């Protein structure tokens, strides 16, 4: 069950590559724990 | 896709590379005159990106002429009417849309599409601009 | 910067009969595979040398079968939802009987004159159409316009597809879609049918794909080298297709159509075709769908046996022999490797140095070294072996995949090579200090001093102290001892100005007259050894680099 999940997880994001320095977005996620920052 | 790759280089680059009004016009024109496949969704998303850049980018006469041409070709007539109204206020106006009769004469197609759909009040207003 | 633009595309599309012919020219016309007597490829057969090439071009040269009757492609008819049925706006039940049942479709075309009031699908046969009409117009004159009033088979479907007005489909679907909007499980279902139909029509208009290509007139044939099951299916299609052209019937067309369905995609009709040994035929749709620990090794190194290394690096050993003129050419260089000439192993060591290999963090890069024996030797913190050939691949292996630039795991950033098991107990025993309290003294109490750490370690080597026996260490650095943040247990204050501060782990001597500050740490040689090992490791690396 772990291998089948890993294959599907890799497949759904296999195309994601860091391609730009800054997309120039304005929005951000508000946070109000240390490891997630 | 060739022109859109260059546009993405500019849109997600540094400040001195950011698209201007002319940059949007070239990429819009590339999709409007594509040889194959449906491109109306690509043009409409580019228009949304241009509108989100209003604080820095504003349209000119070519922007509305290309958008009237695109929406007329795909028979999105109500959107072609919105951009034709904005095209009226620019001097020269309908002549730019005419394109000297090239690219299947977008000026005539706009007039034909209004006639085919019984939008006569809009049709007369188009003739006034001409 | 300007991106290095790279525009590459690939597309799939349905193939015209003309493109099928252009692939082959090449027609396979005989169901023969190989001659029994000569054991040669039969002329004009599935392995014909004039069609596919002499016995490398047989891996890539296509052929084709010229069908006497057109057959529908089973992908676009039976796989639900059907494309042909959706485009023609006819239920698959009433359209499947036109292919596999004894039905006939009236008025298949609309772009040519007709003079009969027949329409739709006729499950029976028209009585007058059998005798009266062929007699009145004569048989020769009847055949000209026969397949314009009522037709049968997959050919009737192709005429409907070829005569479709795709722009009429879009307008009819749109007005019907809006009519249902002005007006419960059928209305929603019918709306989805109309949206799919108008979406399908639009794609045909803006592409070069013709909808009539969904009915096959020619059948492309796989190259022989890719079919050294499929061959039997090909013979079955050829056999029935040759039978049908000899008759020239409808029952024979069904046999040709069914055989092509089996070849293209079996298991779509129900019980699939099976051979004599009770095996279901596979269509094209089915086709497309030792290590030994070495503790002395470095983290970036591995040990390879001679027998394995010489095979992996044979090309480099041959070049090394030729370069240094130990072998005249390629042929001589092989014999020395074959005969285990001792000069081979000297060259093997040279070419292996500086050439990393990939071992399969499941796959990493190590610098191989020749080891005695027959086993692969790996360091305790770690079978396929890959040798990078190009300089681009060798650069990546050394600079990206080595076992020292990947010390942190990407999941949360934890270290990967933390000591475990026997490594961990050794540190635990080493740093487990002296016994304390009632475990150190039988009775309630109502140790050596070392000038430097090297004297303490030297006394331990001479068996003068034990590994966990407490001692005092003269400390000539800053107070960097991790300890409980506690005030002194006792302060001994001499009347001349010097006072001793006794802490749980160290003693500090100070004065109110001088600026002296002397520190003595109560520790063991185990703690000293652990501190020295890390410090000397840092100092040794700095000096060597």
């Amino acid at each position: 069950d772990a291998g089948y999940l890993t294959r599907r997880l890799v497949e759904v994001v296999q195309h994601i590559v860091v391609r730009r320095t800054d997309c120039g977005t304005i929005r951000g996620i508000s946070v109000s724990f240390i490891q997630t920052l | 896709e060739v022109a859109y790759a260059t546009f993405e280089n500019m849109e997600y680059g540094e400040d001195f590379m950011k698209p201007d009004t002319e940059t949007y016009n070239w990429v819009i024109q590339a999709y409007t005159r594509a040889d194959s496949y449906d491109r109306v969704q690509d043009v409409a998303e580019l228009l949304g990106m241009m509108v989100e850049d209003y604080k820095r980018v504003q349209p000119n006469v070519k922007t509305h002429a290309l958008l009237v041409e695109c929406f007329t070709k795909y028979c999105v007539v109500k959107e072609a009417i919105r951009h034709f109204r904005a095209l009226k206020n620019f001097e020269g106006g309908t002549k730019v849309l005419h394109n000297a009769g090239n690219f299947e004469d977008p000026l005539s197609l706009y007039l034909r599409a209004l006639c085919r759909e019984g939008r006569i009040v809009e049709l007369i207003d188009a003739l006034d601009a001409m | 910067m300007i991106d290095r633009y790279k525009h590459q595309q690939l597309r799939i599309g349905l193939v015209s009969p003309q493109q099928i012919s252009a692939w082959a020219t090449g027609e396979v016309t005989k169901p023969y595979t190989f001659h029994y007597k000569t054991n040669k490829p039969e002329k004009d057969g599935l392995f014909c040398e004039r069609i596919f090439g002499p016995i490398r071009i047989r891996r890539y040269q296509m052929g084709y079968i010229k069908l006497t009757c057109p057959v529908t492609h089973v992908w676009y008819l039976k796989r639900l939802p059907s494309y042909i049925a959706n485009l023609l706006d006819k239920p698959l039940k009433e359209l499947e009987g036109l292919v596999y049942c004894d039905f006939s479709f009236a008025r298949p075309i609309t772009k040519k004159p007709t003079f009969l009031r027949l329409r739709g699908s006729f499950e029976y046969e028209i009585q007058s159409w059998k005798y009266s009409i062929p007699l009145f117009f004569t048989t020769q004159g009847f055949e000209i316009f026969r397949n314009r009033e009522i037709s049968t088979g997959a050919g009737a479907i192709r005429e409907q597809l070829a005569d479709l007005d795709l722009r009429i489909i879009i307008e009819n679907s749109l007005v019907e879609w809006k009519q249902l909007g002005e007006e419960d499980r059928k209305i929603v279902r019918r709306k989805d049918f109309l949206v799919r139909r108008m979406e399908l029509a639009k794609h045909f208009i803006r592409t070069n794909i013709e909808p009539e290509w969904m009915v096959l007139c020619l059948l492309p044939v796989l190259p022989p080298e890719l079919r050294p099951d499929i061959n039997e299916l090909y013979r079955r299609v050829i056999y029935r297709n040759n039978t049908l052209t000899d008759l020239l019937v409808m029952c024979q067309e069904k046999l040709v159509q069914e055989a092509v369905d089996t070849l293209l995609d079996n298991g779509i009709r129900g019980q699939p075709m099976r051979d004599g040994h009770n095996k279901v035929y596979k269509s094209f749709s089915d086709v497309i769908e030792v290590i030994v620990v070495g503790p002395s090794l470095s983290l970036h190194r591995c040990g390879l046996p001679r027998e394995i290394a010489i095979e992996l690096f044979q090309t480099f050993v041959i070049r090394g022999l030729i370069r240094q003129h130990l072998a005249s050419n390629i042929g001589v260089a092989k014999s020395q490797i074959r005969e285990k000439k001792p000069i081979v192993w000297e060259i093997l060591q040279e070419v292996m140095q500086g050439h990393p290999v990939l071992l399969n963090l499941g796959i990493q890069s190590f610098q191989p070294i020749l080891v005695e024996g027959r086993t692969i030797c790996l360091h305790p913190l770690v079978m396929a072996v890959h040798v990078p050939l190009s300089l681009e691949a060798q650069a990546e292996a050394r600079l990206l995949m080595f076992s020292h630039m990947n010390l942190l795991s990407p999941a949360i950033g934890d270290p990967i090579s933390v000591p475990t098991q026997d490594m961990l107990i050794g540190l635990y025993v080493l740093t487990s200090g002296t016994r304390r309290g009632i475990c150190a003294n039988r009775y309630n109490p109502c140790e050596p001093f070392f000038c430097n750490s090297y004297d303490a370690i030297g006394a331990y080597r001479q068996k003068r102290i034990n590994l966990d026996s407490p001692l005092w260490l003269r400390w000539q650095l800053d107070q960097r001892v991790i300890a409980s943040k506690e005030v002194p247990i006792e302060v001994h204050y001499e009347s001349f100005g010097n006072y001793h501060e006794i802490y749980a782990h160290y003693l500090i001597v100070r004065s109110v007259k001088k600026e002296t500050l002397y520190i003595y740490i109560r520790t063991t040689v185990g703690h000293i050894s652990f501190y020295r090992e890390i410090e000397e490791a840092i100092q040794g690396f700095s000096q060597a680099c």
